[PDB]
């Protein structure tokens, strides 16, 4: 409560240091206003209830004066929208947080297995196993952080109020690991171009700059915006997202992204062509090519890059949200179980494992 | 091939001038020999440990 | 004595490895090909151009090696020696254009063999010289012998080669169907066959088994991540 | 110890109607694919047609479709080839093939110079 | 600046419960948007 | 026809042939060891698994010592390995990638190769010098080598693919006797015990016992549906293994000479790639094409165990001279001892 005084009295003394006459109602002051508009600002966030994505109102009458409520003809703003839209919007953001936690603890399990599946079995081992195995590794690690954030930073308020080093450490690891798991999957995008596209033959590949792009320059990023944020935008644990410094991070995985995509495209063109190649059905070379597309998309990450913003309808945006929170929190699942569980070879030498060890026993 | 058939009359004449023994004791023989060296197999009866230098 | 002869052993052992590691690279960058024909079919013109059980041939096309093998002097029973021809990339088939109806049999057992459903056939049409001036001169006839060529119609997405006959046309291509009919017929997906109308005396032979050769590679990637 | 001696054959006019009957022993019959084999005069092996195991797939020479009929009994473990229509250009000493392994499609060396499961043939004769 | 970005979805959300809710506590009254305050 | 008439005399004294041997089997053997108890199931691990190689296995054989081994694959490259302790011994590179066969001497000295070149190819590797070299090429044969075995430093028996066997010399490079009368290739031979004898299994669905010193074939076992891959002696020296691509292990007797078991079962469908009996005989391991070992009673034709860890078929299988373990070398480029 009294952060929260301290913020709008901080604002008031910029406002103080800083048609109708720009009026400070006591939580925000507008600027010069002419008669017949109506003004638009964020809402600010003086209150846990309010919600700053919200957009508030203030009309000027065309006499050049603001509204006076007839009922007790004094000045009044239409402050209802932060808080018309705020408790729908908290259930689903309850529902949606739910809905990760699941998520993410199916992706470890589904990824733990799978990993555990691919290392104590040597005989499915290959250059794309190994790839296959870092991917599997970052998506585990991912989604524990993720996980140890949402159940116990967040939660806990004393925590941001304490401000220890070691959450903003903890934080700096999940940005690290994101920003890995984000240019894995751009590791694994050229490896699929360089082995199908453009180097074809058998040439042995060199996994030396692989592992240094999935691992080691993923930290400069992280590096980087940390350090700007401790000189510019110093705040209590780094947990804010408000400002843009988290463009530092952002950027460079978008790119990442975008290049996937364009790999994407690429290989399911040369795909389509080597299916046209040869006299085959239509609907079976479509089929073939949407399910091409849709088992790639995971791996590559596409559902960024296809659903980029965000739109302003309730319904239409709900959509988006629920779609969006169900792609990304349960990309890894679907990643272990298209490249594990339903590939050939692996259920093949998992069957002979079995009816092997039958034999034996 | 007209040689192979001509030659073939005489090298069958000779495996079938060969004598050959009752099978009641060319089996008896198998039987003895397997029962014999049967404590010396290890791979039919198991080796104790300690003792194989694959362990 | 056990620690003075571990001593020498584990060196040996080091020093080994690191001589097959370096030859296990170029293990996996040649290229294997097996040159097999209907005999007396004309292949001995591809080998030229680039005791002895088996001749071993090395070319080197786009900075990719390749290595032909082609048996000679080995019986005519391949039903035991073919087994070890399971890992190359390819056959590259020479067919004679009696001779046709045999060199189909060969070929239709070498498809369905299970040691040799994976490796793909590359297959050649070459003698297209005689064949053209077989059916020109009128002593020689196939129809005879293939009754289905009187009632075959050129296909439609032929491309007529200019100044060639368009009856010799439609000689060639029944051919290529004629092969393609058991190829596509028992085809699991596994493994493929690329006919080619080749001659006797073009060079242009060493690049058709180069881009078949790539074929083969990318397609069989694409199924390694279950794409195709 | 596989053998194979088929009875038929001789000389006969043009248009004479023959059968060709394969004897098989020493084998199990219900899974091999048979195969015949003709050797023309001056000439080398030639194949003629071949039937499944199952007795459904069957497949034939060029020349052939029109004129011969093949059929296969595994309750007598004979090899049937029915000839009609013969020509003077057709005469030859047919040899009753078997494949090298069972369950199996391929079949290799059928028309080989050598082979061990082939029988000895029966000259034919067709001439006016 | 927002992130507005598919990559920083999680974190939106995460700061949003953060801001919003009272530690997981028991729901409070809104703040009053009436006539009574400005 | 003159010809004619020398196959009907032939086929009587064949007839004849076929009557003696059913009147020698007064009985069977599964009569006469009805009543033996059965060895029971029998659990064998893998205790080591040799690897290293690039291509698929083709051959391997044991060294006399129970020690070491050598495995001879397809990519041109023959290993010789410490079973005891897993380490490569030699890396012997190959003139022809495309070989077959191999061997250890009896005396441990040389080791020989052969393939789809018609030369054996035999390397020494006791040299004074120190590294191991091609110490004598032995051409001759027309066909593909497909198993080559040693007598002594100075003798060698190879099979090859032109449906005759040789007795060659090792110092004149020139064979002494050479061995005819199959119709099909020769896949495999094993040497008698007292090495005076060696039989032969071919592409005839037969085998021919031979004579090492006088060069003929003394008796003619047949029987078989389709050809045969493999082929091993008895330890008593009075009896062998064939196995065929028909899916029947055949067990035979040189002073029966005729058939005494077979091996086979409904489910099993697939061609037996290699055969090797146990110490006393009484155990029969035989390799297969669906990528496991079926152990086999050879005394009671009941399979007691099945040794599957391969992911390919196996093409090689040796058991030592003890008997202490027996190692398969299959197609996947891996070795693995049992025990």
């Amino acid at each position: 409560y009294v952060v929260g005084r301290k913020k709008m009295m901080d604002a008031q003394y910029k406002c103080y240091d800083r048609y109708c006459n720009r009026t400070w109602d006591g939580w925000l002051c507008w600027d010069d206003t002419p008669a017949g508009v109506l003004s638009y600002q964020f809402c600010p966030d003086y209150f846990p209830d309010f919600d700053p994505s919200e957009k508030v109102t203030k009309y000027c009458d065309e006499k050049g004066v603001w509204f006076k409520h007839p009922e007790n003809n004094r000045t009044w703003s239409n402050y209802t929208m932060c808080n018309a839209f705020t408790p729908e919007k908290l259930k689903n953001a309850y529902v949606l947080y739910y809905l990760a936690i699941v998520g993410h603890s199916l992706s470890i399990f589904t990824l733990v297995i799978s990993l555990g599946i691919f290392v104590f079995f040597r005989s499915l081992g290959c250059q794309r196993v190994t790839l296959h195995k870092n991917m599997f590794l970052t998506y585990i690690l991912n989604s524990m952080i993720i996980i140890i954030h949402l159940v116990e930073v967040v939660p806990n308020g004393e925590l941001v109020r304490r401000d220890p080093v070691s959450c903003k450490i903890l934080h700096f690891f999940h940005q690290y690991m994101m920003a890995c798991n984000y240019f894995w999957m751009l590791c694994e995008g050229i490896y699929l171009h360089t082995l199908i596209v453009v180097a074809v033959f058998t040439e042995k590949q060199r996994l030396r700059w692989y592992y240094l792009l999935g691992w080691g320059f993923p930290l400069v990023p992280t590096t980087i915006h940390a350090i700007t944020r401790a000189v510019y935008f110093n705040d209590n644990c780094w947990l804010s997202v408000e400002t843009h410094l988290l463009y530092i991070i952002h950027g460079p995985v978008m790119a990442a992204l975008v290049v996937n995509f364009f790999f994407l495209l690429n290989i399911v063109r040369v795909l389509v062509t080597k299916m046209r190649e040869t006299h085959e059905a239509e609907s079976h070379m479509y089929l073939k090519a949407v399910k091409a597309t849709m088992i790639l998309v995971p791996l590559l990450g596409i559902q960024f890059v296809v659903f980029p913003w965000r739109p302003s309808n309730k319904m239409l945006g709900k959509i988006y949200d629920y779609v969006m929170h169900s792609l990304i929190h349960f990309q890894g699942f679907f990643v272990a179980t298209i490249y594990c569980f339903c590939n050939n070879e692996v259920q093949t030498t998992v069957k002979r494992q079995w009816a092997q060890f039958k034999i034996q026993w | 091939s007209i040689a192979q058939a001509r030659k073939l009359v005489e090298q069958l004449k000779m495996e079938a001038n060969i004598d050959r023994i009752k099978v009641s004791k060319a089996a008896a023989d198998l039987m003895a020999y397997c029962e014999a060296h049967a404590k010396e197999d290890p791979l039919l009866t198991p080796v104790p440990a300690s003792e194989n230098p694959f362990r | 004595d056990q620690r003075n002869e571990e001593k020498a052993q584990r060196e040996a052992n080091k020093k080994i490895e690191k001589q097959l590691q370096k030859d296990k690279q170029v293990y996996r960058a040649t290229h294997r090909l097996l040159l097999l024909g209907a005999g007396e079919s004309g292949k001995n013109t591809i080998v030229k151009q680039m005791t002895s059980g088996i001749f071993e041939t090395k070319f080197q096309v786009d900075k990719v090696n390749f290595h032909m093998f082609d048996v000679g002097a080995q019986r005519d029973e391949r039903r035991k020696w073919i087994q070890c021809f399971n890992d190359v990339t390819a056959i590259i088939f020479v067919v004679a254009s009696n001779r046709l109806q045999a060199a189909l049999k060969l070929f239709d057992s070498i498809w369905n063999n299970k040691w040799l459903r994976d490796t793909s056939v590359i297959l050649f049409l070459n003698k297209q010289d005689l064949l053209a001036e077989k059916v020109l001169a009128g002593k020689s006839k196939i129809e005879d012998y293939f009754p289905e060529f009187a009632r075959y119609t050129t296909p439609e997405d032929a491309t007529p080669e200019p100044g060639e006959d368009p009856r010799v046309t439609r000689a060639k291509y029944f051919i290529r169907d004629e092969f393609l009919r058991i190829s596509t017929a028992s085809g699991d997906g596994r493994h493929y066959c690329y006919p080619h109308f080749t001659c006797s005396v073009d060079t242009e032979n060493i690049r058709r088994v180069f881009n078949d050769c790539r074929d083969i590679i990318q397609r069989m990637h694409l199924r390694q991540y279950e794409l195709l | 110890q596989v053998q194979l001696q088929e009875s038929g054959g001789g000389l006969v006019q043009p248009g004479g109607s023959l059968r060709l009957s394969c004897a098989a022993s020493g084998f199990t019959f219900s899974n091999y694919k048979m195969n015949w084999v003709r050797q023309a005069p001056g000439k080398g092996l030639e194949w003629v047609s071949d039937i499944s195991q199952s007795g459904a797939s069957i497949s034939y020479t060029g020349s052939v479709k029109g004129r011969f009929t093949i059929s296969r009994d595994n309750a007598k473990n004979t090899l049937y080839l029915q000839m009609n229509s013969l020509k003077p250009e057709d005469t030859a000493v047919y040899y009753c093939a078997r494949c090298p392994a069972p369950f199996t499609r391929d079949c290799f060396d059928v028309t080989s110079t050598t082979y061990a499961y082939r029988g000895q043939g029966t000259q034919v004769t067709v001439s006016s | 600046x927002k992130c507005n970005t598919a990559t920083c979805a999680t974190q939106r959300l995460a700061e949003f419960l953060r801001h919003s809710s009272n530690n997981f506590g028991p729901i409070l009254p809104p703040t009053n948007v009436g006539s009574n305050t400005p | 026809s003159e010809l004619d008439q020398l196959r009907q005399e032939a086929e009587q004294l064949k007839n004849q042939i076929r009557d003696a041997r059913k009147a020698c089997a007064d009985a069977t053997l599964s009569q006469i060891t009805n009543n033996i108890d059965p060895v029971g199931r029998i659990q064998m691990r893998t205790r080591r698994t040799l690897r290293g190689h690039l291509a698929k296995i083709y051959a391997m054989h044991w060294g006399t010592d129970s020690r070491l081994l050598v495995s001879a694959s397809q990519d041109g490259k023959l290993i010789i390995w410490d079973s005891y302790t897993t380490n490569k011994v030699h890396a012997i590179p190959l003139r022809s990638s495309w070989v077959m066969t191999c061997a250890y001497a009896p005396s441990g000295n040389y080791v020989a190769c052969g393939g789809l070149d018609n030369i054996c190819s035999i390397y020494n590797l006791k040299t004074r010098e120190g590294n191991v070299r091609v110490s004598r090429e032995l051409a001759g044969h027309t066909g593909y080598l497909s198993c080559c075995r040693f007598l002594d430093d100075n003798q060698i028996v190879t099979s090859s693919g032109d449906t005759t066997c040789a007795l060659w010399d090792i110092e004149t490079g020139q064979q002494t006797t050479t061995f005819t009368g199959h119709t099909g290739d020769v896949m495999s031979l094993s040497l008698a015990p007292d090495t005076r004898l060696f039989v032969s299994g071919a592409c005839d669905a037969s085998a021919k016992l031979w004579d090492v010193r006088e060069g003929m074939c003394r008796q003619t076992f047949t029987g078989h549906e389709s050809d045969i891959n493999a082929i091993c002696f008895f330890p008593n020296g009075n009896a062998f293994a064939t196995g065929s691509d028909d899916a029947t292990c055949r067990l035979f007797d040189l002073r029966a000479d005729q058939e005494l078991m077979t091996y086979s079962h409904d489910n099993i469908i697939c061609g037996i790639t290699s055969v090797s009996f146990s110490k006393s005989g009484r155990l029969l391991l035989a390799g297969y094409d669906d990528f496991n070992c079926n152990v086999w009673d050879a005394l009671k034709a009941d399979r007691a165990g099945v040794l599957a860890g391969h992911d390919n078929r196996v093409s090689c299988l040796g058991v030592t001279d003890d008997g202490m373990a027996v190692a398969t070398g299959s197609w996947d480029s891996f070795l693995k001892i049992w025990n």
